[PDB]
């Protein structure tokens, strides 16, 4: 017989990164508007500029 | 304090260097009167606007600016006029959730207002800051949530075809530093109701939907005296003069 | 001494108290929204000699097509409305629909519940109590328009005081020869045939003279908070429908001439405000009832 | 200098099905991007300046829409038939192919003068004329009110000279 | 602390069709239930902190050995974490899993006389919050239709009128009901700051609650190191010996 | 809101605000007024006839008061002459009883 | 009404309405019904505890009620103890007048 | 039968019918705003060792710059703010204040008129009338909270009617020893210490016996519409500098120990909404006079 | 007055002049003839069929 159904594109509900991210704030159809987070080289193990 | 004193100095500095970029928002004559004693007229106007905080100083509201407070308004107000909303709600497929039936979408993504309870118990509500920090994402979304505490953009084109209603992309991205909402777009087809190779392809292919508040500006056909509107133009026997002076320049 | 009461402000009957909650308001205001757009829908298609705008209405408002072998009942929707209007009028009928019901059906239209912001006059005249004295009599006949015979048999004038309750916010008796009437230690004027009063005033003293009979015809007006969408036209045929149609048939209930007799009563008893709150609720269920019904007969 | 506006911004789109079953309008304003975390008013008031030039009521302005209009061929209608908004015509279409979908007979001869005479322009007593027409909720009322605030600074000429008379000198 | 992060009335009903018996008993004497105490309370006063115990705090406490007693045990391990202390129930109820204990016949326990009304007074459903009365009218409506005595738990539901408005919306019977229900019975969840509670109620669950998100990353080892190479005890094959006492 | 916006600025020429009363305007005020000035010779004109004009202005109709009819069910009874012996009273005025 | 609209969008998470009535959405709700919940152990006490949660989430605050101190003015009379022939009678509240 | 009625509900004084036009109403706003301000300056000044924050408060409250050797009286708007208090309060007192000068006052901010935004909870217990048997005594004093003193000197029970009025919206009656009460043709309960009853509900009968004097403590909550910026506290200082600094004398009028007592009086008597609404305005005005009197005294 | 104009001419089947009494035209005639023969038994019914 005629085929109706014989599946189709599915939709998936979440995409999981594979990838270790860096912090970030909402890019998608949320904007965060606010400064990007602060990047602070704080502990050293070694005196660089004291 | 240390604090406000920084504060106020770099929110000074941020407006004099955007209100002196391009065409300067302050004239050359004043720039002339504060420049007189040798001082640089951008510093000069830092100086000026720095002595006038916490004036009492009565301003009269010119027509300019009641037409932009209007409009602000009506953003605030009216946010599904221009394309963005404060709440979204993602459920499983398999959960009915009542929806707009008016304009004969398949599966249509807009409710008149979103559900207060879902059978017979009230629908979870969960904010952006609080959502994009959660572990247990899969438990919490596998019964279905409302996202608010945040600005939603959103668009969407309605084909005159019938297919399957979906979006765009995947609805969220989970990462080792946060979750996110992917940009929304919606693909709306009409429905025939009777095509069960569509009907089938919807229930069981698609299994996570997201709803929106329906936006104001899609307006039924059936309804159409309600676009009907008035307009005044003033009569064509005015003549406006440019130059309304009353006297002339002679002894 | 003797005491005379209107009939209809006497045993008032508890009212519902089930449906009442935000929800249950935005159902009964989406009930009259859809059942008025059924009730136009019928018009247009009866003009145009298509039954294509019915059929879009009729889904809407019974969440199924309609069929011609089927009655055309109204759905989940009708079955609804009729349990809701039971449940309103006492407090012994049973709430038998579901609070899921009640929510699926209150998406159907967005509409606010809002159920006092306006006002409609009722014109039922309260007449608390009349008393009289010896040797005369009183009668008391009317709800819209109260007519009240006194006639004196004793020797001397008598001093009839009437009370029309604090509710009603103004009254107007007209009596058929001129009379003299004044409050509590007040002198009395000339005889006039019209007088006007706010009944929050006090108890009214009616001088009574011997001869003839006098008769007052008392005409009041009251202010009740109610939907906008209220129609008063449109309520006091609902409840003519839904009394003939054994809706308001329970045990140890008291029964009224009209929905204007049925909100004065009940407000003139204890807990009026809360009273008269869920019989606006009704009024509303009432008027979608009444459009419901002329568009689909049973 | 005053601009003189020939034509309202209505912004309306219709968008009908294939078969003819549904059909839409649109009010098409764009879309604005808005920023979370940050206050809504202060992006608000951006956008005001561009959606007022995008419907042209940046600037002072009257409106010059009482020529845009025409008369039927029909010897009794003596009607003015404007020519602004969304077409009357294309409602037509719109209801004339859902018809078709439902096998109903057509719009009839009477039906479709009723809704082709739907945009009027007619004068009032003080001379203006006022033209009714379909467009959209967000434009009118955004447009009409800047009609409002610029009209408080349009005054005839001798009530202009009366505020000055008091400045000019005898020379 | 597994039972109390279930959120879903599907994801509850899973759990006790995994877990054991033995997991809903305890091996602990513990105290008797109710008993006025005064306890030690010194973040807040100097003076000892009156309170009353109870069954829902997360603490083993003496039962008797008769259905009403391992029913009790059960719930309260549902709502509170913790069950109770049943002297030698027996290997054959320990082996069977709690969903087969309140919904299946060949357990070998009889439940059709149970006082629904008799056990919330003696569970103090008064000191209950919303999530844990959902989760003990659960467990009565499963009861209920597991011995026909569905008209009584309605009985009871039109008594206490506050426990109707919340009772679930489920038969046991269905599993479009179960598949559908939109119920929130989670009490311990991932977020509240390293303090003390002055009841035993609130301070026993707070400790759950802090506890949680360490338990969400500690137990997956550990746990897999006990059962390495260990039988299941839920529905262990045996010789069917013998069920004493019942 | 955009429709009762754009509606209640016609009728009382200002926009409509959160947190004050929604009186009406001065439209609001002329109709008040002038409802009392028509009752009764004793009430005060005190609307000025040019903000009548003004609010006339907002929008187009006839000023016609005798486009149609209207039927009204008072029944006027001016006297009844009995004799001597006779009572007669009237009771109503939508519905007049007269017992004789 | 700049101010007073991202107060109540704040609270209520709706934006205000004209025609709508301002009751202060589900934040009000909770608060009443956590209201009738204290006073008595009859009540309800039907408000979830994800409803809460989200509820506090949306300002930061440590939530302890023990950084501070009242002065209450009630005056306890628990019992007092008279002979025979002798009326005593207490009145009041925050000043107990005992009439002996 | 003996009749016994609190002090202060007790013969009304009319209340003034000028400056209840809404300029009127928003001079008094602005006069608020302004005192308000005023009194805030005077603690920024002394915070941070300069008289600006000051100068600045008073030049935009009374049109002047401040100068030394001056008495620094407030100015135009104090005259016209003192001579608006005294209108409220009674009908005979004269309106000297010229329209065109509350309007001008009135420019000085932009505020809104509305006095009815808002609510506010007064504490005055209504006791309209105790009635007593023969043989029986019965005094009532006091106003914030009322104490019935109640004596049975007969040789039965004796049965006490309460009257609370209208008005009030709760009463809470508390006993020295248990007692009994209950409304008309109701069942007497059991003796109890505490009651809760709404004054809307009818007139209260309790029961005397014979042995021991009984009294009753009562406390009434009350709630009457007033703007968002009502401070009672406020409004209590303000009411009694103005007695003080006699803006009140006048012939023919009765005097109240506070505002709750003015307020609730007002509302019992005859035409009791237009009084309240009156009422209030002196509420917001004697609210701004204490804060421009303490600012600046005199 | 064209929207009158036009309803009045598919009413009375006559355009509307200036110098003629507006009376409904034939409709009106049949209109009124009907109402007499409802009402009793004994009036003429005079309006034909056509």
């Amino acid at each position: 017989g005629e085929i109706i159904y014989d599946g189709g594109l599915s939709s998936k509900l979440a995409d999981v990164v594979d990838k270790t991210t860096e912090p970030h704030n909402a890019d998608g159809a949320v904007k965060d508007g606010r400064i990007a987070p602060v990047k602070l080289d704080l502990e050293k193990q070694k005196l660089d500029k004291l | 304090t240390s604090g406000s004193i920084i504060n106020h100095a770099n929110n000074l500095n941020k407006v004099i260097n955007h209100v002196f970029a391009d065409k300067p928002l302050i004239s050359e004559t004043m720039l002339k009167i504060l420049t007189i004693d040798g001082t640089t007229g951008k510093d000069g106007y830092r100086n000026w606007l720095d002595k006038l905080v916490g004036h009492n100083y009565p301003v009269y509201v010119e027509p300019v600016v009641n037409i932009m407070n209007f409009i602000s308004a009506r953003f605030v107000a009216d946010s599904s006029y221009f394309g963005y909303t404060n709440e979204i709600m993602i459920m499983p497929n398999h959960i009915n959730v009542p929806v707009d039936d008016r304009f004969g979408f398949r599966d249509s993504p807009f409710c008149t207002s979103l559900p207060r309870t879902i059978m017979g118990n009230d629908v979870r509500r969960i904010s952006y800051n609080v959502f994009s920090m959660m572990e247990d994402i899969d438990d919490v979304i596998s019964e279905g949530f409302i996202l608010y505490d945040a600005y939603f953009n959103f668009s969407y084109d309605i084909m005159t075809t019938d297919g399957v209603t979906r979006l765009k992309e995947d609805i969220l991205i989970v990462t080792d530093t946060g979750n996110d909402i992917k940009p929304i777009h919606f693909y709306i087809y009409f429905e025939n109701r009777n095509d069960k190779k569509l009907r089938y392809e919807s229930k069981m292919n698609v299994s996570y939907r997201l709803y929106i508040k329906t936006p104001a500006c899609l307006l039924p056909l059936s309804d159409y005296m309600r676009a009907q509107h008035d307009y005044v133009s003033p009569s064509s026997s005015r003549v406006y003069i440019k130059d309304p002076a009353v006297v002339y320049t002679r002894s | 001494a003797n005491r005379a009461t209107s009939a209809f402000l006497d045993n008032p009957h508890p009212v519902g108290v089930n449906y009442v909650d935000e929800g249950s308001r935005q159902f009964v205001a989406v009930a009259e929204l859809l059942a008025s757009k059924l009730i136009d829908s019928s018009r247009e298609s009866d003009e145009s000699n298509s039954d294509v705008p019915f059929v879009q209405a009729y889904s809407k408002f019974a969440d199924d097509n309609p069929r011609h072998l089927r009655v055309k009942t109204g759905g989940k929707m009708a079955n609804a409305l009729t349990n809701v209007i039971r449940s309103y009028y006492s407090i012994n009928a049973p709430a038998i629909v579901p609070q899921v019901e009640i929510d699926r059906l209150a998406s159907k239209a967005t509409v606010s519940g809002d159920m006092y912001n306006s006002y409609a006059i009722f014109n039922s005249v309260p007449i608390v109590e009349v008393l009289s004295p010896a040797r005369t009599t009183v009668s008391i006949v009317g709800s819209d328009r109260a007519d009240v015979t006194m006639l004196n048999t004793g020797a001397g004038a008598a001093n009839i005081t009437f009370n029309f309750g604090q509710i009603a916010e103004t009254v107007i008796l007209k009596g058929s020869v001129p009379f003299q009437l004044a409050r509590l230690n007040q002198p009395m004027p000339a005889a006039r045939f019209t007088y006007k009063l706010r009944p929050l005033d006090g108890p009214f003293i009616v001088v009574l003279p011997v001869g003839n009979p006098l008769v007052i015809s008392a005409t009041a007006a009251t202010r009740i908070q109610v939907p906008l969408a209220f129609n008063k036209a449109l309520v006091e045929s609902g409840f003519q429908t839904a009394m003939n149609d054994g809706l308001f048939d329970i045990q140890n209930v008291n029964y009224y001439s009209s929905f204007d007799e049925f909100i004065i009563s009940q407000y003139h008893a204890q807990d009026g405000i809360n009273r008269v709150s869920t019989c606006v609720i009704l009024g509303l269920a009432l008027q979608a009832y009444d459009q419901m019904r002329r568009a689909l007969p049973v | 200098e005053l601009i003189k506006v020939p034509t309202i911004p209505h912004n309306l789109v219709l968008i009908q099905s294939d078969n003819g079953k549904h059909a839409l309008i649109k009010e098409d304003l764009g879309q604005w991007p808005v920023e979370t975390g940050i206050s809504l008013v202060n992006q608000a008031g951006v956008f005001a300046v561009q959606l007022a030039n995008k419907l042209g009521i940046d600037k002072p302005f009257v409106l010059d829409a009482g020529s845009n209009y025409f008369t039927d061929t029909s010897f009794i209608d003596t009607r003015k038939y404007c020519t602004d908004g969304l077409s009357p015509r294309e409602i037509q279409k719109a209801l004339n192919r859902q018809r078709a979908y439902y096998d109903r007979p057509e719009l009839t001869i009477s039906e479709n003068k009723t809704l082709l005479s739907q945009s009027i322009i007619y004068p009032d007593a003080d001379g203006n004329d006022v033209s009714i027409i379909f467009s959209g909720a967000m434009s009118h009322a955004i447009f009409t009110y800047a009609q409002s605030q610029w009209n408080k600074n349009i005054i005839k000429l001798d009530d202009y000279i009366r505020e000055i008379t008091l400045t000019v000198p005898k020379q | 602390m597994d039972v109390l992060s279930k959120g879903s009335l599907k994801e509850l009903l899973a759990h006790l069709e995994k877990t054991p018996l033995e997991e809903a008993i305890s091996y602990r004497i513990g105290t008797v239930p109710y008993q006025n105490v005064l306890i030690s309370r010194n973040e807040y006063y100097n003076q000892l902190y009156p309170d009353t115990t109870s069954l829902i705090d997360g603490v083993s406490r003496e039962g008797q050995r008769n259905v009403n007693g391992l029913i009790m045990s059960i719930i309260s391990y549902v709502v509170s974490g913790s069950g109770h202390y049943i002297p030698n129930i027996g290997f054959m109820l320990l082996r069977r899993s709690i969903l087969d204990i309140l919904t299946k016949h060949d357990t070998g326990l009889v439940t059709n006389n149970l006082n629904y009304g008799i056990i919330a007074r003696n569970l103090t459903v008064s000191k209950m919050n919303c999530e844990q009365r959902k989760r003990m009218l659960i467990c009565f409506k499963l009861l209920a239709y597991k011995d026909g005595n569905q008209n009584d738990y309605e009985i009871y539901l039109n008594q206490n009128i506050p426990l109707k408005q919340i009772a679930p919306n489920f038969i046991p019977g269905d599993m479009r009901t179960v598949i559908h229900n939109q119920d929130q019975l989670a009490i311990v969840g991932i977020p509240l700051t390293q303090s003390t509670e002055l009841s035993i109620r609130d301070d026993n669950a707070k400790s759950y609650k802090l506890g949680y998100v360490d338990w969400y990353n500690s137990n997956s080892f550990l746990r897999e190191r006990s059962e390495f190479n260990l039988i299941r005890l839920k529905d262990r094959d045996t010789k069917y010996g013998k069920l004493n006492g019942w």
